[PDB]
């Protein structure tokens, strides 16, 4: 195929995450959030995410509930069964920001926004992916590109065209800690974000990895060690052989 | 070459202080330190997969439900 | 102002000026050709994303850890 | 493949002087890239025993033949799992790979083959 | 008499695992059964744990999955466990075959357990297919429905026999619950078959990297090789180690992480890697059912290696020619395996054919030709 | 030597609860020791160190 | 083919001394530095050709096909693609 | 096996899958049947001393 068909490769960037014994950056984490709260949630959904699921990781217990305590999500039918709505609690899913898939496509031009729970393991790339595709909307497509209408060039997206716009514009977000938010700080925290909403269990598996491999490699020498202990008499076996 | 009464020579290989109980005991001090991390290796093991039956976290989410009472009225 | 920016700037002027130029070149020719009439019903209509993607391809080498350092 | 067939093709090239010219130098070389001498064995301790046939040839071997036979084999098997190679002595020479076994078991195959030949017989 | 030897049930044991008598010579490579028993239990108590959080309705499956990885105390590493445990399943299966097929293990007296093994080789395809499935992504789908049209090829029937297996008249939920059904099923008949091939194996032994009788020679297989097996489970356990907790998503493909659309279909759709030498070879063909049918001939192939090699001779270890024959055989089953991946393109199209012609020719002419060959060099050049 | 041998080896019965009253021990140990050491590499990254802003 | 402990099924052995020594009299990584280095280099060495050859050769052709292939789908490549399909 | 789905999925097999009628009660009455055999053989191992050495 040719490469505008396959997408062009991004960059292998350096993420505080890359390195064996590297967590997220939490500070990060939480500023992704307000990018996927501010810019991302206009189209995108987070479905496999609770509330519950930033508590100590971007937000306190009471910051999350605030949060879920914002919104009214469908109750149980009252006694006569007409129906009812609740406030929020950190059991509730985040919700969406469109009913169904055709109001979704509906609203961009035919094009579905893809719910962005496992986007960063769901697509080549991952982090970098991205980073790189939120970063890489050139000023002007490379002379001779046909644009199909309501596409938007993007080198990194396969074939080109993709039904996204962009998004991210120097200071779009006012960070809550001080941070510039720069067009490549906010593609930088909005990407660690998903990163870690695909896979939140990051962190702890790659300690609980680093204790495996301590003992596991320590039991292999040790297993080096006695394997050659007890195989000595065998390969130190000597004969004498006298024909009879 | 021919006397079956001639140990062939096995001096490369034979430990000085063979009798001691130095001797035996560092070669259980292997043995043991293996048995120890294999101990500890299947308590982890046993104790982290196993855990997986306690209750999740979407289940534990749903205990505990939590009330005010200053919305409450007398009666 | 985005840091990118300018190390894109600094990457495509220094250690990408090779494939800067084959760019260059190239949308020189695709826009002069698109200018010539009866470009619409041609055979074949070149593009520059070859050109292109050689030159991000170049810039991102370039620019990736002095980016992610800045931020 | 039976050794017999071995033998017999190997007779056919020997008699050859334009393929024997060819082949001799060849098969020298093989056997000596081969590296079975280096582990102390002959050829014919290689050959597969567990065939009734061989079975059979190497109950019909000389006792010293047989005995000998045993210590090469467990010579090499313990060279074998000690990494090491032979030395010395312990190298076969090309003088010394003799084919002890391979009258043997050309006499047991010769009376298979016969057999299987007069189970067919048709009188005429 | 000593219990282990009295007691009929503990006697199994004691002949199996450790009064067995054992070659003194075995090298590492005759860890590799052990290790796929390993795998087998790694596979039976992770997959017997993930049943009890997975749902095989096709409109819950794949977010049982999430449910596992995000809410399962341990999920992820469970899940993690056995997906790339099935990956580590068959590199020890490959190299266990690749010691059979160089040391001659299919030779006789092993041609039976050569040929169960053929068997379980074949069984651990289908287990680790049906198993892929049951996530329910893009890839699950895709697989599902272009593995199972293959039967299409199948005269007059074919068309009939998907529709029975699907349930329907596409892969849907009737499909994804019967796979559920078969994959936790099949890794029992499969873990039968394991125990049929060495009950066979009992009445030769293991063959050695020699090819010589052992009968001289031998040790108990416990402590020595109980001891030996240590050092590959932890050499196992650390490879294991740096992919379940460091980089578990390395061997899969992403598209699995997209829940099944049977509209959308995927940029491209290629099988588990394991998978992918028998893909490019039935790539080679362009008939569907001439395709089909050297697939599953690439497999059944192996049920011959004990006609074709004419050596006298068990295995390669004195042979150098069958040796470079066998370092092509093997570079060109792994040239196979990339051209599996790659898109049907030039220049690959003919590529993958030259590959496919070298694979077969290698059991129907090569190896017939060059053990023949050796046998006579042997002979002559011993004289 | 001896004595250690005579006390902690000879009989399987105590070697074995040597063992695994080790096991415990460095069960124990090793846990807080990898906790300290993840905390130190990781020094300004995790929850509890952006926490306190909270 | 395989029979038991006192009745394996080896030919009458007679004549062979064997001689060995305890695990605890030994010491297990005797000579373990030579071995590592003089014998496993003898050992790479005589296998060397074996593996070298074919991976060699595999790889060649692979480079030859994947670098074809590339080029095929270039802009300077689209006349010998156009022959090609 | 979903407690949302199980007695649903159940009556599908009574309603909808062919002789799924045949396979349930097949599997719910041999469930039965099953322990009248057990206890049978367990009845018959007591009376006539099966449990007794060398058994
Ligand atoms: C994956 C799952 C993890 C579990 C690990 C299990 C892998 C262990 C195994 O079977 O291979 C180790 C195995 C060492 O096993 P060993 O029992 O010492 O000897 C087995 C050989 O038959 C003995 O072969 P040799 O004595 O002829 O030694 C050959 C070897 C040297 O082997 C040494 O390790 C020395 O070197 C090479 O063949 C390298 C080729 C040169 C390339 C440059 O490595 C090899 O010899 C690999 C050769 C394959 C080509
Ligand atoms: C996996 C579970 C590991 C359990 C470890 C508990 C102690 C057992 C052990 O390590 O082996 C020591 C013991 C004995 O090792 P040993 O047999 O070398 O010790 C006998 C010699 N004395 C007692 C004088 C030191 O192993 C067993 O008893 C079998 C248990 C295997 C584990
Ligand atoms: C890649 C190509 C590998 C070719 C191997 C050539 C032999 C060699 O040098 O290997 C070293 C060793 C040589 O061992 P050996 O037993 O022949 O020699 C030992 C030393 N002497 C000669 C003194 C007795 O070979 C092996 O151990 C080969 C095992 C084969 C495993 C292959 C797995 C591939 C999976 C594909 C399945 C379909
Ligand atoms: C089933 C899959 C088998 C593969 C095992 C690999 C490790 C799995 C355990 C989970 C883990 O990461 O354990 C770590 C320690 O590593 C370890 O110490 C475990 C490595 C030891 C490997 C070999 C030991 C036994 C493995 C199989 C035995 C099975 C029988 C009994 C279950 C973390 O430690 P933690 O903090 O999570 O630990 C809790 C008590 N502090
Ligand atoms: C996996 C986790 C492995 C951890 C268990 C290893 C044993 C722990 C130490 C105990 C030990 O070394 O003592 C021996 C116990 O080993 C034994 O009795 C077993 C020896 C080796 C353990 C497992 C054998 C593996 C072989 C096949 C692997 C199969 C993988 C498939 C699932 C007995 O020492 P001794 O009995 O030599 O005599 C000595 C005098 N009593
Ligand atoms: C107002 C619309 C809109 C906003 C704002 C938006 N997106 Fe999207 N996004 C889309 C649409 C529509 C698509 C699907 C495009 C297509 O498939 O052609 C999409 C696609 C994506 C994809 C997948 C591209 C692929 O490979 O399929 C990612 C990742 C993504 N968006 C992330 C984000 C992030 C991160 C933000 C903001 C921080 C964001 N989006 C903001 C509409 C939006
Ligand atoms: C040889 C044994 C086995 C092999 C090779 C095997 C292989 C696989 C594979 C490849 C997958 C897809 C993994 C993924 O990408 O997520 C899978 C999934 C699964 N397997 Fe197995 N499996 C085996 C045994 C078992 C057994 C015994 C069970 C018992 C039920 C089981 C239950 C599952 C379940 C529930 C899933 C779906 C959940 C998931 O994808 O993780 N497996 N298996
Ligand atoms: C679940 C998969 C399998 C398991 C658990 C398994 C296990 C074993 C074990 C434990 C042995 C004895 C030890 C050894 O030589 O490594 C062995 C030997 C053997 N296996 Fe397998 N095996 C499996 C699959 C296969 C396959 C796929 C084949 C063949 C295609 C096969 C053919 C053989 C042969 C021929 C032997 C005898 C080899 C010899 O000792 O010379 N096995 N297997
Ligand atoms: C055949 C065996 C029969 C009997 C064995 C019974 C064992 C079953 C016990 C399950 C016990 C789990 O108990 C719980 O374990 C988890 C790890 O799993 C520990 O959890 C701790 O380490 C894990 C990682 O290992 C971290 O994710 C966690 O943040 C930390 O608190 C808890 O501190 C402990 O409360
Ligand atoms: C590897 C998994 C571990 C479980 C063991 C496998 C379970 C099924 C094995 C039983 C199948 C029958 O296995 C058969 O049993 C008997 C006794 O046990 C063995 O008999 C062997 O050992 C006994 C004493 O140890 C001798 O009397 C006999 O001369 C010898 O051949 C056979 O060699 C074996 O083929």
């Amino acid at each position: 195929m040719t490469a505008a068909e396959h997408g062009l490769h991004p960059a292998e960037y350096p993420w505080p995450q890359n390195g064996m014994l590297s967590t997220f950056d939490h500070a990060s984490l939480r500023r992704g959030y307000q990018v996927y709260k501010e810019v991302c949630a206009a189209c995108h959904s987070l479905d496999r995410i609770a509330w519950r699921n930033l508590v100590g990781v971007t937000h306190t217990t009471d910051e999350a509930k605030a949060f879920a305590e914002e919104l009214e999500y469908d109750d149980e039918p009252d006694d006569e069964g007409n129906p009812r709505k609740r406030p929020g609690k950190l059991a509730d899913y985040i919700p969406g920001p469109y009913p169904n898939e055709q109001a979704a496509r509906a609203a961009n031009q035919g094009a579905l926004p893809p719910d962005l729970s496992l986007i960063a393991k769901a697509r080549h790339g991952g982090a970098d992916y991205i980073f790189a595709l939120l970063t890489g909307y050139p000023d002007e497509p490379p002379a001779g590109v046909v644009l199909a209408p309501g596409m938007n060039y993007n080198p990194y997206f396969p074939g080109g065209g993709i039904g996204m716009a962009r998004t991210l514009f120097d200071g779009v977000v006012e960070y809550e800690d001080g941070t510039p938010a720069t067009t490549s700080q906010m593609a930088k925290d909005v990407a660690a974000f998903l990163t870690w909403a695909a896979e939140p269990e990051h962190d702890e598996r790659k300690k609980l990895g680093l204790k495996a491999i301590i003992v596991i490699s320590a039991m292999l020498g040790l297993s080096v060690y006695i394997k050659k202990f007890k195989w000595s008499p065998i390969k130190n076996r000597k004969f004498i052989y006298n024909p009879p | 070459g021919k006397s079956t009464y001639k140990i062939p020579d096995f001096t490369p290989y034979l430990k000085k202080d063979r009798n001691t109980d130095a001797n035996r005991l560092f070669s259980y001090f292997m043995i043991g330190s293996f048995g120890m991390l294999s101990a500890a290796g299947a308590k982890a093991t046993v104790q982290d997969f196993l855990s997986n039956m306690s209750a999740s976290a979407d289940v534990l989410a749903m205990a505990k439900v939590e009330v005010k009472l200053g919305a409450i009225p007398l009666g | 102002p985005d840091p990118a920016i300018a190390l894109h700037e600094a990457a495509a002027e220094g250690p990408c000026h090779d494939f800067k130029h084959h760019f260059d070149e190239c949308v020189e020719r695709v826009t002069k050709a698109q200018e010539a009439e009866d470009y619409d019903h041609a055979e074949y209509k070149e593009d520059c994303v070859e050109e292109f993607f050689h030159l991000q391809h170049c810039i991102n080498d370039n620019t990736a850890d002095k980016l992610f350092r800045v931020l | 493949a039976s050794i017999t067939s071995v033998v017999k093709t190997s007779e056919l090239i020997l008699k050859s002087p334009l393929l024997s010219k060819i082949v001799v130098p060849l098969a020298k070389t093989y056997v000596k890239f081969s590296g079975y001498r280096q582990l102390g064995f002959k050829m014919n301790d290689l050959i597969i025993e567990e065939t009734p046939n061989m079975q059979l040839a190497l109950r019909r071997l000389p006792p010293t033949e047989s005995y000998d036979r045993v210590y090469r084999l467990i010579r090499a098997t313990q060279f074998s799992l000690s990494h090491k190679l032979a030395t010395g002595n312990d190298i076969t020479k090309p003088e010394e790979d003799d084919h002890y076994l391979i009258p043997y078991i050309l006499d047991v195959e010769a009376e298979a083959f016969e057999k299987d030949a007069l189970d067919n017989l048709e009188v005429v | 008499m000593a219990l282990r030897k009295k007691n009929s049930l503990l006697n199994m044991a004691n002949s199996y695992v450790l009064d067995s008598p054992q070659p003194s010579n075995l090298n590492y490579f005759w860890n590799f059964g052990s290790l796929l028993a390993l795998c087998l239990v790694i596979q039976l108590a992770t997959g017997i744990t993930l049943a009890m959080h997975y749902t095989s309705h096709a409109s819950l499956a794949f977010d049982s999955v999430e449910h596992i990885m995000r809410d399962v105390n341990f999920g992820w590493f469970i899940r993690y466990a056995h997906a790339n445990t099935a990956s580590f399943f068959f590199i020890c299966i490959y190299a266990h075959m690749g010691r059979n097929i160089y040391y001659g293990s299919y030779k006789t007296p092993r041609v039976l357990p050569w040929s169960i093994g053929v068997i379980i080789f074949l069984l651990l395809i289908i287990t680790a297919f049906m198993g892929y499935v049951l996530v329910f992504g893009q890839m699950s789908l895709w697989g599902a429905t272009v593995i199972c049209n293959l039967v299409s090829a199948i005269p007059w029937l074919g068309e009939d026999i998907v529709h029975f297996l699907w349930g329907g008249f596409s892969v849907g939920n009737p499909t994804l619950q019967r796979f559920f059904a078969l994959h936790y099923l099949m890794p029992f008949v499969l873990a039968v078959f394991a125990l049929l091939h060495l009950i066979a194996l009992h009445t030769a032994g293991s063959s050695n990297p020699l090819g010589i009788t052992s009968n001289v020679d031998k040790l108990s297989m416990h402590p020595y090789y109980s001891f030996k097996d240590l050092i590959t489970v932890f050499a196992f356990l650390l490879m294991f180690t740096l992919f379940v907790f460091f980089s578990p998503d390395k061997l899969g493909h992403p598209d699995n992480y997209i829940p099944a659309n049977p509209m959308v279909t995927p940029a491209s759709i290629v099988p588990e890697w394991y998978l992918l030498p028998f893909y490019a070879i039935l790539r080679a063909i362009p008939d569907k059912l001439g395709g089909v049918i050297a697939m599953v001939a690439a497999i059944l192939i192996l049920l011959i290696l004990p006609i074709v090699d004419r050596s006298i001779i068990r295995g390669n270890a004195f042979k150098p020619i069958s040796k470079l024959l066998f370092g092509f055989f093997i570079c060109n089953f792994l040239l196979l395996g990339v051209l599996g991946q790659v898109h049907i393109e030039p220049p690959f199209i003919v590529l993958g054919q030259i590959c496919t012609i070298f694979y077969f020719s290698y059991f129907l002419i090569l190896l017939p030709m060059v053990s023949t060959i050796e046998n006579i060099f042997f002979y002559i050049g011993s004289l | 030597a001896t004595t250690f041998y005579n006390v902690f080896v000879k009989r399987n019965s105590a070697f074995v609860a040597t063992i695994l009253a080790s096991a415990f021990v460095f069960d124990m140990t090793f846990e807080t020791a990898i906790d300290n050491f993840w905390d130190r590499i990781n020094a300004g990254k995790q929850w509890k160190d952006i926490r306190h802003k909270y | 083919y395989m029979g038991w402990w006192g009745h394996m099924g080896s030919p009458p052995q007679k004549g062979i001394a064997g001689y060995t020594i305890s695990p605890f009299a030994a010491r297990p990584f005797a000579g373990v530095v030579h071995a590592a280095i003089f014998n496993t280099f003898r050992r790479t060495k005589n296998q060397a050709l074996f593996v070298i050859l074919p991976v060699s050769f595999f790889y060649y052709v692979w480079t030859q096909a994947s670098e074809k292939n590339e080029w095929l789908y270039t802009k300077a490549g689209r006349h010998e693609l156009a022959k090609a399909l």
